[PDB]
């Protein structure tokens, strides 16, 4: 899918997220845990209440992988390789759950990017997360 | 919905520009999920995002439909009555795949987050996700 | 919401099902085809290979039990009755199974029936079964609504 | 992205389907149109009744595409790129509909391959049609 215009939009959004990526990663998760409670069973060992240090820390790892994806948009399969084996083989993550977190990541972005989340940027970001989700479910 | 959820939903919904949010939500569906254009052939130019968003028929359809779910004075704390007609329309007549009811709801939620920013808190979104799931299921009843 | 001819297509095939075996086959294929579903059955033991799954006694034992007396009448028409309230609670509130899996397992059962009945599992017969799998799926997801 | 075991299993199923590919592709379509009537609105100009020559003719085209994907499984994006733009940009097929036809293609195979449609081969076929579907949706 990923067109130059989509790459341009995704980079623009990434620039405005800037150093808040970790924090947005945390927020996405909490959004997902509250909105889609079935997702919580993947994190029994987490305290998922607001301000949890484990959600904050996990948020940074998520954001780290997403910026890795942005930085290697042309070869995500190679980039996210290990992560796909982790989520499939070890963690048994139901693929439907990628759509849910993708949606929460979009919502988070919408809530923080007044100017940047235009209709075209929304489409480009959705396409971006759908590619990441395709890679993470490939195994 | 719990009283907490209805509260979150109605307090925010009071401040929605019904006119704008309907057109906004429909436009972004057409732009984000371009297969949905297939059902709005009569609307003319949907060629670019700018054309989609600026298209008079899109914004007018958005306003008509959402203008019937209020911004104060009842609607958006309903149950199960008007949806029967819309279910027959969307399923029996239009043959819209019901998945698209969830997507549009998700798009409305993105629109809300964009307009309300930090005020669209994770608890508030949660409450809006139940609504959009409730509406999606109602409209899909003629498939069930 | 089944017409008499859909009920006919459904009941006349189900009549010939070995209910003792089709449940195990269906569950096994689900575990093998959609391996994330193994999550909910980690107490069953060895699910490490296809052969392990399909030969696993608890798999077969669980399949037979559930798909068991779900027969003369089945799904809906059991002289009124047949609701899934307590199962929705179990599957949604306790187990937190994504309802998409309800659709998948129905699709697997349909695959099982097509395998067992071949040419007899006609397009109209399948269409009838698809409504049942859609009906069951929706009933089990009632709590997510 | 399929394993060698999945490739082996897809080749076995293909071999056994043999020259019935076209016929089976027709049947899959019929199975989709009756099971999932929403799909019928993409074919207003087809007679979708049984024995329709349009469904038979189209079933051949679908079979040929699947047979092409089988034959270039390691570079499906290239094989099916044209088809991908057609389904997305021209036809604007709703992605959910690929899952619907994949299911019907699986059931058709199941109904014609008693020995071949083992759980392992079922898994491999499912993955094959998911790969095809991912590629035909790639232009959204
Ligand atoms: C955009 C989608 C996703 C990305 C980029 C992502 C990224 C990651 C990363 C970076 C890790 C940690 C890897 C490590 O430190 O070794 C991880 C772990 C994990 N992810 Fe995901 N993930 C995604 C989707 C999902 C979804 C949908 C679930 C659903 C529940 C999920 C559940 C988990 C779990 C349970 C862990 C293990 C955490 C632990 O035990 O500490 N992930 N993911
Ligand atoms: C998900 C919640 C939805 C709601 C609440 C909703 C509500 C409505 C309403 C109130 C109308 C006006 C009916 C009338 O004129 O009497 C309408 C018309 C329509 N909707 Fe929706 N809709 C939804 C989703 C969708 C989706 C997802 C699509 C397409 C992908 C769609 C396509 C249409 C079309 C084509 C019409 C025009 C019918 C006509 O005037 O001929 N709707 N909808
Ligand atoms: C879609 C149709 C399904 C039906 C009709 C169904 C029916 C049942 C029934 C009758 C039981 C036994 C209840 C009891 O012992 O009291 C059960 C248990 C169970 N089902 Fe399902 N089920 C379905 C789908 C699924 C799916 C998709 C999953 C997981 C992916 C699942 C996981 C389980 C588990 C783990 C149990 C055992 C719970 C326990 O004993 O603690 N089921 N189901
Ligand atoms: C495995 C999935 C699919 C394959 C391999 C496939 C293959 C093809 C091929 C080869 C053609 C071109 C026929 C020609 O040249 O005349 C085509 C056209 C078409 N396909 Fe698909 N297709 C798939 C999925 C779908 C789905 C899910 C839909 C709709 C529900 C769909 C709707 C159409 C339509 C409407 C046409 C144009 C037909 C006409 O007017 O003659 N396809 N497809
Ligand atoms: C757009 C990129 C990736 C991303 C990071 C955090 C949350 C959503 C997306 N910005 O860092
Ligand atoms: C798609 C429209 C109705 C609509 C519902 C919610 C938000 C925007 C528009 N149906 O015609
Ligand atoms: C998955 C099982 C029940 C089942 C339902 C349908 C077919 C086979 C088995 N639930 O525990």
């Amino acid at each position: 899918v990923l067109s130059p215009a989509d790459k341009t939009n995704v980079k623009a959004a990434w620039g405005k997220v800037g150093a808040h990526a970790g924090e947005y990663g945390a927020e996405a998760l909490e959004r997902m845990f509250l909105s889609f409670p079935t997702t919580k069973t993947y994190f029994p060992h987490f305290d998922l209440s607001h301000g949890s240090a484990q959600v904050k820390g996990h948020g940074k790892k998520v954001a780290d992988a997403l910026t890795n994806a942005v930085a290697h948009v042309d070869d995500m399969p190679n980039a996210l390789s290990a992560l796909s084996d982790l989520h499939a083989h070890k963690l048994r993550v139901d693929p439907v759950n990628f759509k849910l977190l993708s949606h929460c990541l979009l919502v988070t972005l919408a809530a923080h990017l007044p100017a940047e989340f235009t209709p075209a940027v929304h489409a480009s970001l959705d396409k971006f997360l759908a590619s990441v989700s395709t890679v993470l479910t490939s195994k | 919905l719990t009283p907490e959820e209805k509260s979150a939903v109605t307090a925010l919904w009071g401040k929605v520009n019904v006119d704008e949010v309907g057109g906004e939500a429909l436009g972004r569906l057409l732009v984000v999920y371009p297969w949905t254009q297939r059902f709005f052939e009569s609307f003319g130019d949907l060629s670019t995002p700018d054309a989609v968003m600026g298209n008079p028929k899109v914004k007018a359809h958005g306003k008509k439909v959402l203008g019937a779910f209020s911004d104060g004075l009842a609607h958006l704390d309903n149950l199960k009555g008007t949806f029967a007609t819309l279910s027959e329309l969307h399923c029996d007549k239009l043959h819209v795949d019901p998945e698209n009811f969830r997507l549009l709801g998700n798009v409305l939620v993105c629109v809300l987050a964009h307009h309300f920013g930090k005020e669209f808190t994770p608890p508030v979104q949660a409450a809006y996700q139940k609504v959009v799931a409730g509406v999606a299921n109602a409209l899909a009843h003629k498939y069930h």
